[PDB]
RNA sequence: GAGAGGA
């Protein structure tokens, strides 16, 4: 749904970093690697936590039944 | 940038699948059966007579589906997710034209709804239609749902595709077991269906049928079909070969054996032996001439005074028939693809929809005649009452048709089961692969290895690696990414076009050069022969490419047998191929760039005549080109990208072409069993059963097929750091060992959703089902068992339920056959408590209240729990170790999953390994790397990418032990995997008995797991228990433990008496009381019921 | 292969046509049949070319590059009419043998 | 085997059906079973 | 009842 406060292998707190991230991917457009590499993940665990992470939540909440 | 050819040829597939989806057969199957099959019945059905009343008639103009006359807007609908959520039908009302006269001879019109006909999801009636993000968010539906499912009944029911022997072709099968061939054809019309066999008995050819008694020998029956020369058949069934002349000469002289035969002696004869009755009185020869004109094949009715076309077609069957006598190995195989056809759901819908409106018409017209039967005023206003009456039938009748699956016909006398299935919500796969499935004909083919086999001839027609393992594992097929559905294109212009090409008709060549040219068969009816075939194979195809005639049309040349067959009926598979010519392609390297820059939409490609459509049968005359670096200047196609041989489902998996094969099936297999995202309605949606997962992760290794599919927007999985090492001993076989410290920062959290159902229906008493509840102890407060219901009776929204726990307070009528209220509430009866996140209280069409509650339940992954690993090695939570007792790198990883490594040298499963160090790469790169059949990210690539940030080339670090602190005397394939958890939970699997629930019957304990019920201990188990020549136990086990009866049998006649009375001799002197299994006491009763006496005869057990 | 065989084939019924419409210019009882696209493309002429090569058009500039049907034979055909059903069927002869055209590219 | 009662050809034949307990052929839910229907048509 | 995992 929203990305995890925590990555599994490490436990490194990736929670607050995904808001940051999207703005280095759409404002001052980086590349991916760069720019998770810049917020301080460095262990592949971290990385893979913010890069493969799908933001269901955004598509969930086009349906709330309290519009 | 330059385009290259050879890496961008493959963006054709993205606008194949954007003008032509991957579920097309049931959307394009519908949209053309309601717009072309509806109309074709009503002028079928046009007309309704009586035999009173001439001036009486009613007139089907026109009919129309959600349009009420012009309206100028489609009616409304109500939208697919309410009509899912109320169990109410997805449908849309019928509206025909009305012409019916008056005793004054006036034409009136008129525009009525005559029934409801169901919607296809996302068909061109469906709402659904061209709706964009927004419109679908309105409506509470997904945009990445497939559709092509209709909704009745509240359920998601999808008809699927049925494969069948194609109609109206000759099928010669050699039975060298007996040295017996022959040439059956299912001819299949619009109303007729049987097949005309053409076997071989003594050396000589009958035609055996369902409707003439026995064996007709074929020289009758040829003489009969107009072929009377005697000498022509000799030129018709051997032509000039000596070895087929012999071969034939046997059953020549079965027309002067029995007597001379002219042609009507010859229908008098095969009249004669007629089977079929006739309703009206016929002569002998006039029904046997009938016996050739339609009876002996509905595929040809020879409505003329010359029967040519039905003789040589005979003669053909005949001739096809002594090539197999001559030599085996001539004939077809049955499983060949090319010899299939596909039947989607508009069809199966059409043929349900005549018969139901011949029925309604037939009810109408009876009613009518009834209602006129009055001599004098007779009146006609109001003569549309009874059509309204019975549009009850027709609408109920198709959903009900449907819903159960039977779909039951009485004009063919045809009864096929299990046409619907319940779409599958597991993951987005499943429900994605559900759809575009293919069920074969055959029942439970058990030992024919034939139909079972993956058939090279469906390469880019077939999924070659899903299959449903077990036991359909070869029966059903899915439908591949490149891939077309046939339909009926045309009949009549072609044969036009063939004359005009230059084949000389039927009637204008003589038997004697008849087999010295090609000879041109349409839709498997000889038409003419024709000198030059690859002449005029080459201008049809011609024509075909420039536009001039259907795409679908396919025409291809035998060698073996001198033909040039034409093939036009739908159902034929068919993928699109690039047309290259002499050493070079076509697509020429700019209309790849014209593709990209947003034009030609692979329908100008078409029109431009680059790619065609290639189906199973022109395959064989091509010669087709895997890459275009492969073309030799004498292939006539090339391959648009040869990763498309693998469906929807199979394309899930990373590197599928370096695992070997059955790892590959079991990947399609479990892959529909993945927990995960469903849609983007997931939480407003009330499903019997729904898993989700808390997080999921878009795989690190993609695939291109993914992509098209929206794998990646609706994963399930997640990126599980696996170091593939021997760690605990707990993993030894397919076993795991889950990371604690990682479960509990959340990962496999998955939910469980189950809906629960409640109608408070009214009974004809006028008395109806209150929900009144929430009962009250001392000093207030709610009762244990209500402790969780609330005010109204309907468990409180978030709350927590357990066993008991009513959570549906709901009282029923005793005398429903008002105050006397039985309570029948809704009990929560689960072994883990469960929160109420949903209540949905509405009523149906016939306004009876209906209440939905929907219970979520959180679930860890406890040990059990079954994980897979996109790769076949599916696997059980072997043991969760904690963090510290767990191997870590030098930055302090500690991997999620510890795979055994034992798993890949036995099952050769180089694509995980090929995938992790991918996988890893990508991650250290910040991208997301392309694991895709024939191709993908290359692993040179991925190990620069991997030794450049300082790991090892081959993705194997080197690790710490966790428990002794010091260095692990081997590297470690250490990487991320992706790992998605399967349904199969151990939560649910748990089950015990002690003692409950026994058979009303056999006093037996009950079989499932919704009744407490033990564990069958059958033939198999109680033969293993006397191998051991263990007694006592079997006793206790198979007596003592399951049934056990203190019977009282008598000592004379060994027959069970009750309370010490004999019953027969009356005496109880002689009853003596002993314990047998209840079993055997109700076998003993019932061969007692028969004229069967179990007479039990005992003896002292002691006294020596 | 096939075109090479169908061509050399092509030629020589090309010639063999020529020679057959040459040496039936004589005629006491004999015909011939041709095979002609149906809808009538609206004559012309059977323009011979070099090197044999036989091709027809019609007052639509159409060269319909189809030459020589089967050479069917043991079947003897013959030609006969109708006259508005009075004393009628007048044997008007045999025929040698069939031509088909084909519309080409 | 004649030599005990029953021992005889005729008793081959149909002339009692015996009706099997009620426990054999209980009602359902009524909806009585096949055996019940089978022999009130009989 | 019959649709399908499953081992
Ligand atoms: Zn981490
Ligand atoms: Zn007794």
């Amino acid at each position: 749904m929203i990305v995890p406060v925590r990555c599994f292998s490490c436990g490194k707190v990736v929670g607050d970093k995904w808001e940051s991230y999207l703005n280095l991917l759409q404002e001052d457009e980086l590349d991916e690697g760069t720019a998770l590499s810049r917020l301080g993940l460095k262990r592949y665990c971290c990385r893979r936590m913010i890069l493969t992470h799908v933001d269901l939540i955004e598509k969930f909440l086009r349906y709330n039944p309290l519009e | 940038d330059e385009i290259n050819t050879a890496q961008d040829k493959w963006h054709l597939l993205p606008a194949f699948l954007k003008v032509k989806g991957l579920v097309k057969q049931h959307l394009d199957s519908f949209n053309y059966f309601v717009d072309t099959d509806l109309k074709k019945i009503i002028k079928a059905n046009q007309l309704i007579l009586s035999d009173v009343d001439p001036e009486f008639y009613l007139k089907y103009v026109d009919i129309r589906v959600g349009k009420k006359s012009s309206s100028s807007t489609k009616d409304y609908l109500t939208p697919p997710h309410e009509c899912r959520l109320r169990d109410m039908t997805y449908s849309a009302p019928i509206y025909v034209d009305i012409e019916y006269t008056r005793g004054r001879n006036i034409i009136m019109h008129k525009d009525v709804e005559i029934g409801r006909m169901p919607i296809m999801l996302r068909s061109n009636k469906c709402i659904l239609y061209d709706a964009d993000e927004s419109k679908m968010a309105k409506l509470n539906e997904c945009p990445l749902d497939p559709g092509g499912y209709f909704i009745v009944n509240g359920t998601e029911k999808v008809i699927l595709v049925q494969e069948q022997l194609s109609k109206n072709r000759i099928i010669v099968e050699a039975d060298e077991k007996k040295g017996i061939v022959q040439a059956s054809v299912t001819s299949s019309t619009h109303e007729r269906k049987s097949k005309t066999y053409v076997i071989t008995k003594n050396g000589k050819i009958y035609l055996k049928h369902n409707s003439i008694a026995e064996e007709i020998p074929i020289a009758i029956v040829l003489k009969a079909c107009g072929i009377l020369s005697d000498l022509e058949i000799m030129q018709l069934v051997c032509g000039n070969d000596s070895s087929y002349q012999d071969i034939f000469a046997v059953n020549l002289e079965e027309s002067s054996k029995l007597d001379i035969y002219t042609q009507q002696q010859a229908l008098e004869y095969i009249g004669a032996k007629v089977k079929t009755m006739r309703r009206q009185k016929l002569t002998i020869l006039q029904e046997g001439i009938e016996a050739i004109a339609t009876t002996v094949i509905a595929h040809l009715t020879v409505e003329a005074l010359d029967f040519r076309e039905k003789a040589l077609y005979i003669a053909m069957m005949t001739r096809r028939v002594v090539m197999a006598m001559y030599n085996p190995k001539m004939i077809d195989d049955r499983d060949y693809v090319g010899n299939k056809r596909l039947e989607l759901a508009g069809q199966l819908i059409s043929l349900l929809f005549e018969d139901l409106f011949k029925k309604f018409n037939n009810d109408f017209k009876l009613s009518i005649d009834k209602v006129l039967k009055k001599p004098n005023r007779a009146m006609e206003y109001d003569a549309l009452l009874s059509i309204n009456v019975h549009s009850n039938n027709i609408t109920s009748g198709l959903n009900r048709a449907i819903s159960t699956g039977n779909w039951s016909l009485k004009r063919f006398k045809m009864e096929r089961a299990g046409v619907t299935h319940v779409l599958s919500r597991l993951s987005y796969i499943s429900a994605l692969g559900m759809m575009t499935r293919i069920s074969s004909q055959f029942e439970k083919s058990r030992k024919v290895s034939g139909p079972r086999a993956l058939q090279p001839s469906q390469f880019g027609m077939l999924c070659t690696a899903d299959t449903p393992e077990g036991e359909a594992c070869g029966l059903v097929k899915n439908l591949a990414l490149m891939t077309h559905i046939t339909t009926d294109d045309e009949e009549e212009p072609i044969k036009k076009l063939c004359y005009v090409l230059g084949v000389e008709d039927i009637t204008l060549i003589d038997s004697a050069s008849l087999h010295l040219n090609y000879g041109v068969y349409l839709n498997g009816t000889l038409i003419g022969s024709i000198r030059f075939p690859t002449k005029f194979v080459t201008q049809f195809r011609h024509l075909r490419r420039t536009g001039k005639v259907s795409e679908f049309i396919s025409i291809y040349s035998n060698s073996h047998q001198m033909a040039v067959h034409i093939a036009t009926d739908g159902g034929r598979i068919c993928r699109p191929l690039i047309i290259v010519s002499d050493g070079q392609s076509r697509v020429k390297d700019i209309h790849l760039r014209k593709l990209l820059d947003g034009e030609l939409d692979f329908d100008d490609f078409l029109k431009l005549g680059l790619v065609e459509y290639l189906d199973v049968n022109e395959e064989n005359d091509s010669y087709i080109a895997l890459y275009e670096k492969d073309i030799v200047p004498s292939m006539t196609h090339l391959e648009i990208e040869p990763f498309t041989i693998l469906g929807a489902v199979a394309g899930l998996i990373p590197y599928p072409h370096h695992n070997q094969s059955p790892r590959n099936t079991y990947q399609c297999a479990m892959g529909k069993q993945a927990i995960g995202a469903i849609a983007y309605n997931q939480f407003k949606r009330i499903d019997t059963l729904l898993y989700l997962m808390t997080y999921p992760q878009q795989p690190m290794v993609k695939t291109k097929t993914i992509e098209l599919i929206d794998y990646d927007k609706l994963p399930a999985g997640q990126n599980a750091t696996v170091a593939v090492m021997s760690y605990s001993g707990y993993d030894i076989e397919d076993a795991l060992v889950l990371n604690k410290s990682s479960i509990d920062r959340g990962f496999g959290r998955c939910e469980t959703r189950r809906k629960t159902t409640t109608v408070l229906k009214r009974y004809a008493n006028h008395t109806q089902d209150i929900i009144g509840g929430m009962r009250v102890d001392e000093n207030g407060d709610p009762i244990w068992q209500h402790q969780s219901l609330g005010p109204d009776g309907l468990g409180e929204v978030g709350m927590k339920v357990q066993s008991g726990q009513i959570y549906i307070n709901k009282s029923v009528p005793t005398n429903s056959a008002q105050t006397q209220y039985r309570e029948a509430p809704v009990i929560y009866r689960g072994p883990e408590p469960s929160h109420i996140d949903q209540v949905m209280m509405s009523v149906s069409d016939n306004d009876q209240a209906l209440i939905k509650v929907l219970l979520r339940q959180n679930r860890r992954p406890e040990l059990g729990d079954k994980f897979s690993s996109r790769h076949g090695q599916k696997g059980v939570c072997g043991i969760i170790v904690k963090q510290e007792d767990m191997p870590f790198n030098d930055q302090g990883i500690v991997p999620d999953i510890i795979m055994n490594p034992h798993g890949f040298p036995s099952r050769m499963t180089v694509g995980k390994m090929i995938e992790l160090i991918s996988g890893k790469a990508g991650v250290l790169n910040g991208t997301l790397e392309y694991g895709t059949c024939f191709g993908g990210s290359k692993l040179e690539d991925m190990s620069k990418i991997l030794v450049d940030q300082g790991f090892n080339y081959s993705g194997k670090d080197m690790l710490y032990s966790g428990i002794t602190g010091e260095c692990l005397q081997a590297y470690i394939f250490f990487g991320p995997i992706y790992y998605q958890k399967l349904k199969h939970m151990v939560l649910d699997k748990m089950h015990a008995r002690a003692r409950g629930p026994r058979a009303v019957l056999t006093r037996q304990p009950t079989e499932g797991r919704s009744r407490d019920g033990g564990l069958r201990l059958g033939e198999m188990e109680r033969d293993c228990v006397i191998a051991y020549g263990a007694s006592q136990l079997l006793l206790e086990r198979l007596m003592i433990s399951s049934d056990a009866f203190e019977v009282d049998v008598c000592d004379k006649c060994g027959l069970m008496g009750y309370s010490g009375w004999c019953t027969t001799c009356k005496s109880a002197e002689n009853i003596i009381k002993m314990t047998i299994p209840y079993a055997a006491k109700l076998l003993f009763q019932e061969l007692l019921s028969m004229n069967i006496a179990p007479r039990l005869r005992l003896e002292d057990i002691f006294q020596q | 292969k096939e075109a090479a065989a169908e061509l050399e084939l092509l030629n020589a019924d090309h010639q063999h046509i020529l020679r057959k419409l040459k040496k039936m210019n004589n005629k006491p009882e004999r015909f011939m049949v041709f095979q002609l696209p149906t809808r009538l493309p609206a004559v012309g002429s059977i323009r011979v070319h070099k090197s044999g090569k036989l091709s027809v058009k019609i007052g639509n500039v159409v060269m319909d590059i189809g030459k020589g049907a089967e050479t069917t034979f043991l079947q003897d055909v013959i030609a006969l009419s109708i006259a508005d059903d009075a004393s009628s069927a007048e044997l008007l002869g045999r025929v040698d043998g069939k031509i088909v055209v084909t519309p080409q590219i | 085997d004649a030599t005990v009662p029953s021992g005889r050809p005729e008793t081959y034949i149909w002339r009692y059906l015996p009706a099997p307990p009620v426990c054999i052929r209980p009602s359902v839910m009524s909806n009585e079973d096949d055996l019940t229907v089978k022999l009130t048509e009989i």
